[PDB]
């Protein structure tokens, strides 16, 4: 229900990338994890996704440290991942991939499992393909499968590593629609990206890291407002 | 389980498919080197091939672990250059499980390379045997036609043709006492072997006596006995004796030479190391799940299968070192056969631990 | 640079493995030799005590040095000596005899007691004994000088040829 | 002149670094055969650190046209792969430049190679050969004498040894397989023997109070001798060409003439492998590096096999070296010109 | 002064790419080729620069048949090309850089090749970067290194591949600053990226292909009002 990281910090051969950065994300909200190209975003995402281990500070989820936790530990624990790279399961059915991710949980029984299988699929319009193999998809349909899947864990934060990550505009509001509809749904997703605009757009709040040490959160106008960013992030006068 | 059995379904074909090629690539060679001896005897093209598929099994039992290893690193390469092992990672699908799948899947190779070396390969390997020497020579029996020793005891033996596996000919037996002084010589034309008596039958014989000299007194009978501690199965054996025989058979003719008298250190290292072959399999996949989890995480199909077949040949090259290396101080074959797997085990579980 | 390139691999990997599959002063010496000849139907022929014998293989052919040869009778009973200072054994059982070649008579039966010459040959299956060189025949009573002798062991005779001369001791050997 | 200069200074960083593992490969290769070979009886430890040291201009024969070869490769991928040559011809500069650094690079692979082929190998050989021919009999009397029952085709003889107490033998017994005209095999057996080679070349097996059993067949004549020291002749690194240049040239033997077209040969590789590589070290992303320089890789090495074959085969007399060695050098200079045209404006049009 | 092809066509092991797409382009104005994933976009353009072999079509520049020479040969022709990646050579200096380009035209002599570096470098703020190796530059200096290094070339056109790749506003503003300054120098510049927003904003003729076909050709005032583009590729909810 409520993912926070405090004092997050990382240095990599005696060179410092991130230190002291604390973002925090709670269900049903959409948080941004933005900053300029270097500034440890995507470090501190990492750190909080657990691929990335911890030099200093905390990851809790709902009272819970999980910042010894590696990421199938962490995974348990709700937080799914959903990587920019093709994260399917090739030359596996679609509804190989869900039972796979199914019958690692020892919540439900041999036959809940295939029930929420075929409700996830009825959920996300991928009822068509569903004895295609993994290697014969195309781009929105396995962009489906792939969060269908990351769903199947049971996952009370969904951290989107790069989601927009060359797409056309006629796309970009299909991923925005999932992404309102995981928001909806009562999930925290903590949306890392490199495009500003459309992040910015969706996201309810966005700490703007900056040489990995300080970030400024708010709202987009009140983002968009701040100098500070307007300077070093953005330049002159931004057009949304 | 699934993800158990997706792991194991791509690991065991890429294992499969490593191995067909590796098999191949021996076999054309062999081709080549045996169709260089086609000039004697009605051995053409035809029969070379023959000779080669019939030691196929004989292939795949030598480039088993070797093939594990690259099918392995290949396979949960595939897997995780793909982006999947950490898609099972971030499914709460552990390392551990990933582990257990690849050892889980495991165990069908193991018992499959038993099978072959015990029926399949020495089987097919003594057949290609003779049916080349019977092309050439016509018989296996007649490939031996020059006449060799065995030894039985303070006994031994001389035999000038084989005509078939229960008749001999030409037999000469020269029984020396416990000083090597006292002899006689016993010598025969036709030899029989019954299994209800379990002895040999000679006919038309001659003994001589040289207990005293300046005498020589030879006797003559049409019909005597010999009591040996050999067998046309040893028979078969010293005159194949290529050390690639069935492991029954092997520890047949270990209990044949410890009865006799000779040096078996190097028939026990190849029966400990022929059946030590399918924890060494083990020991390569275990090798293969510690490269992909530890050193060579993120590193190109290059680095893996240049690295893979650098190390498969190190393997090779150990076995090949230490064979004959445990006669340096007499250590026990046992000891030398495990030596391989042993060491390849210790580099894979240290890269397991990484402190 | 996918398609053609599948078959210029498999013609290169071909060739390679099929040319991987293409490019895939005595013989005997011993010395103190202790040989016990026996006769064909057992019993036994004669003794022959060497101190250094060499074998060529190539061309057959034995070299021993210090020879004793003691042939017996069909009784096994020490007929003959034969000492010399070098023998060639050929492959015809013919032995030739260089050297101080000294026959004595081990058996006090024979009317030939000694023998001495240089150069002499011995037919190892009849015992017979000849020499191209002077010989000369000691017997209990006479001594003969000649240039060729002929005999032979087994019967215990011997002559000689060409040049003959014969000294007795008191009076001479009753004939 | 700057480009060329790096081109040069990027491939020997990696040549460097590729010659140094292959140094350590052919090491332990070499190790492996010189600890072999000592074990047998040949060497001790003083001798292993010389042997070791000094077969290496064997190992650079063959690993410097290698290193420039296996350099050139790995170091025109990096380029590749960096976008760096695509921009050099993005900017007008054509394979020229690159074909040029190249060949200047075989130039100074083939000095060395040149030079270690005309002085440093013959040199080394002969020290080689008085080394090996000083101390022959330690070597020798240090026969593991391990062969407990070995009888097969090596001069047509079975032996049999019942125990070994170090280079020293109990309970021998040898005998033959030749009938030789409906005769008995030759039988003997003595108590003490030892194995000593290499004393003239062939094998020698000297036993001790021994017993020797001849005869016929089954008729009662025998031929037993009481022999006391028994020696017979029951049957590895010496270096033979080891000549300069110029007796090579006035032998005008088999033998001769077989090394010296493989000498010239072999540093004439570097130049013809440095050409032949620079349009083969293009790598794809769908097959990496590895599987790129496969067929290249191939070439190599099946020039290297024939070279070899032919030199095995002229030096006995099966084919004239000169012929078959600049057949093979002919084609492959004829690919080179073949897979290095093919891609410019004459060829594109052709 | 004028680059011409006509009736460009390619296919790839039996699937249509490019169906004749007939681009052109002058001096002094900047043409944008834009379009949908998969489309044919990158594949024309490519084989415009002539790393891809041609199978139908025609290129011309001047009434010059430029269709079938090598990539060097139409870069000796007047044609400059700007990959996605780092193409700066690293183990180089800046000045190193420049020199080792500008060594290759027989039409100056060894002063003029120091006076044009020289030049070069004031020209793009990379006097104080003369001796500094390529392997330690920023990211706008080494795009400014990477294109003072292509100008040392002398080229009449120039083609970027990808230059707003995963880039910041506040170093968009600065590639913008380049482009603008490079179509001020009187030289045609062709824009082959994917950020279409900052694209459209700085071209001022856009050409739009998909399934190997150009759909509509003109200002991106007349070409975000076509309703085909619009329903074909970008949506009814886009603006710069
Ligand atoms: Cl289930």
């Amino acid at each position: 229900a409520t993912l926070t990281a405090k004092n997050l910090a990382k240095a990599y051969k005696g060179r410092r990338v991130v230190e002291d950065v604390s973002l925090t994300v709670n269900s049903g909200e959409i948080v941004g994890l933005l900053g300029p190209n270097g500034a440890g975003k995507t470090t501190t995402f990492y750190m909080v996704v657990g691929i990335v281990p911890r030099d200093a500070g905390n990851i809790i989820i709902d009272d819970e440290d999980i910042s010894l936790l590696p990421l199938h530990a962490r995974a348990r624990r709700g937080i799914g991942y959903l990587p920019q790279e093709a994260s399917i399961f090739r030359r596996l059915s679609v509804f190989d991939n869900l039972m796979a991710v199914l019958q690692i949980r020892d919540d439900l029984t041999s036959e809940q499992r295939q029930d929420r299988a075929n409700e996830l699929m009825e959920e996300f319009h991928i009822e068509h393909l569903r004895d295609s193999l993994g290697q014969a998809l195309s781009g929105g349909e396995r962009r489906r499968v792939e969060i269908a899947r990351a769903l199947a864990a049971n996952p009370k934060f969904i951290l989107l590593d790069e989601p927009f990550a060359g797409v056309d505009p006629i796309s970009v509001i299909d991923i925005k629609r999932i992404i309102e509809h995981l928001r909806d749904s009562g999930l925290g997703v903590l949306i890392t990206d490199h495009n500003v605009r459309e992040t910015l757009a969706v996201c309810e709040r966005a700490y703007i890291v900056s040489q990995g040490n300080l970030i400024a959160h708010g709202t987009p106008q009140q983002i968009l407002e701040d100098d500070h960013v307007k300077r070093v992030y953005l330049g002159e006068d931004f057009r949304l | 389980g699934v993800l158990d059995r997706y792991i194991g379904k791509t690991i065991f074909t890429t294992i499969m498919m490593t191995l067909f090629m590796l098999v191949s690539l021996s076999g054309i060679i062999k081709f080549v080197d045996q169709l260089k001896k086609a000039g004697q005897g009605s051995y053409d093209a035809l029969g070379a091939g023959m000779y080669t598929l019939l030691s196929v099994p004989k292939d795949v039992q030598i480039f088993f672990p070797m093939a594990a290893l690259l099918g392995a690193l290949l396979g949960l390469g595939m897997l995780a250059q793909r982006s999947e092992l950490v898609v099972m990672q971030a499914s709460g699908f552990t390392r551990l499980q990933v582990a257990l799948s690849v050892m889980k899947t495991a165990i069908p190779l193991v018992l499959l390379t038993m099978a072959i070396g015990e029926w399949v390969a020495p089987q097919g390997e003594q057949m290609a045997r003779n049916y080349r020497a019977q092309a050439m020579y016509g018989g296996s029996l007649l490939s031996t036609q020059q006449g060799l020793w065995a030894k039985d005891g303070q006994n031994f033996v001389y035999i000038e043709r084989v005509k078939g596996d229960d008749e001999l000919g030409g037999v000469s037996i020269y029984a020396f006492n416990d000083e090597r002084r006292l002899q006689s010589v016993r010598h025969a034309s036709s030899a029989k072997f019954d299994p209800e008596h379990k002895q040999w039958r000679l006919s038309q014989v001659d003994e001589s006596d040289l207990t005293n000299p300046k005498q020589i007194t030879g006797s003559q009978t049409v019909s005597g006995t010999w009591k040996t501690n050999l067998t046309p199965d040893k028979l078969g054996v010293v005159a194949l004796d290529p050390d690639a025989l069935s492991i029954s058979g092997l520890h047949n003719y270990v209990k044949y030479l410890k009865s006799s008298g000779q040096d078996a250190g190097r028939y026990q290292l190849n029966m400990w190391s022929k059946i030590f072959q399918p924890m060494s399999v083990a020991v390569m996949m275990l090798m293969a799940l510690s490269f992909i989890f530890g050193p060579l995480r993120s590193v190109p199909m290059g680095v893996r299968v240049v690295t893979g077949i650098s190390f498969g040949f190190v393997f090779y090259v150990l076995d090949q070192i230490f064979g004959p290396l445990t006669l340096v101080y007499g250590i026990p074959p046992i000891i030398g056969a495990l030596l391989p797997s042993a060491s390849f085990l210790l580099i894979s579980l240290w890269l397991l631990l990484k402190r | 640079m996918s398609k053609t390139r599948r078959w210029v691999i498999i013609l290169l990997s071909l060739v390679a493995l099929i040319l991987i599959g293409v490019n895939l002063d005595p013989t005997y010496k011993s010395d103190h030799s202790d040989t016990v000849v026996y006769s064909p139907e057992g019993a036994l022929n004669y003794r022959l005590i060497a101190q250094h014998v060499e074998y060529f293989s190539d061309d057959g052919i034995s070299w021993f040095t210090q020879p004793v040869m003691t042939t017996f009778d069909k009784d096994k009973v020490p007929t003959w000596s034969i000492k010399s200072d070098r023998a060639k054994l050929t492959n015809d059982r013919m032995l030739y005899l260089y050297g101080h070649v000294e026959v004595n008579a081990l058996t006090a039966d024979s009317q030939l007691r000694k023998i001495t010459t240089d150069n002499a040959q011995i037919n190892l299956v009849t015992q017979d004994v000849t020499s191209q060189d002077l010989v000369t025949l000691y017997g209990t009573t006479f001594n003969s000088s000649g240039l060729r002798m002929r005999g032979n062991l087994r019967s215990k005779n011997a002559e000689l040829i060409e040049k003959v001369r014969t000294s007795y001791e008191i009076q001479n050997k009753q004939t | 002149m700057i480009i060329i200069r790096y081109l040069v200074r990027e491939t020997l960083k990696s040549q460097l670094a590729i010659l140094f593992i292959l140094l350590l490969i052919f090491f332990c290769q070499k190790l492996v055969k010189i600890l072999g070979a000592a074990v047998d009886g040949e060497i001790p430890t003083n001798l292993v650190l010389s042997l070791l040291g000094l077969g290496i201009p064997e190992m650079a024969q063959l690993i410097l046209p290698l290193s420039l070869f296996l350099g050139l490769l790995m170091t025109l991928g990096k380029l590749y792969t960096e976008s760096e040559i695509t921009v050099m011809h993005a900017c007008g500069l054509s394979k020229a430049v690159l074909v040029k650094a190249a060949m200047i690079l075989a130039l100074f692979t083939g000095i060395v190679a040149a030079v270690n082929v005309m002085w440093a190998g013959p040199m080394s050989s002969r020290h080689q050969d008085e080394v090996l021919a000083e101390a022959k009999a330690n070597p020798g009397m240090a026969a593991l004498a391990q062969g407990q029952f070995q009888q097969a085709t090596d001069g047509n003889s079975v032996l049999f040894i019942e125990s070994v107490d170090g280079s020293k033998f109990n309970d021998v017994f040898l005998a033959q397989l030749r009938t030789k005209g409906n005769a008995r095999p030759s039988v003997v057996v003595a108590d003490s023997g030892q194995l000593a080679q290499r004393k003239d070349g062939s094998q020698v097996v000297t036993l001790n109070k021994g017993t020797r059993f001849e005869g016929t067949a089954m008729l009662r004549d025998f031929r037993i001798t009481d022999f006391q020291n028994y020696q017979a002749i029951i049957g590895d690194p010496t270096d033979t060409e080891q000549m300069d240049m110029r007796t090579l040239w006035n032998t005008d033997t088999d033998r001769a003439r077989a090394e010296f077209h493989w000498r010239i040969t072999l540093v004439f590789t570097v130049f013809m492998m440095a050409l032949i590589v620079v349009p083969l070290s293009v790598v794809n992303p769908r097959q990496g590096r590895v599987l790129s320089m496969l067929p290249a890789m191939l070439l190599y090495l099946i020039y290297f096999l024939l070279q070899t074959s032919i030199r095995s085969n002229g030096a006995k007399g099966k084919l004239d070296p000169m012929v078959w060695t600049w057949f093979v050098n002919s084609l492959y200079i004829l690919l080179a010109l073949g897979l290095n045209l093919w891609d410019t404006v004459p060829v594109r049009r052709i």
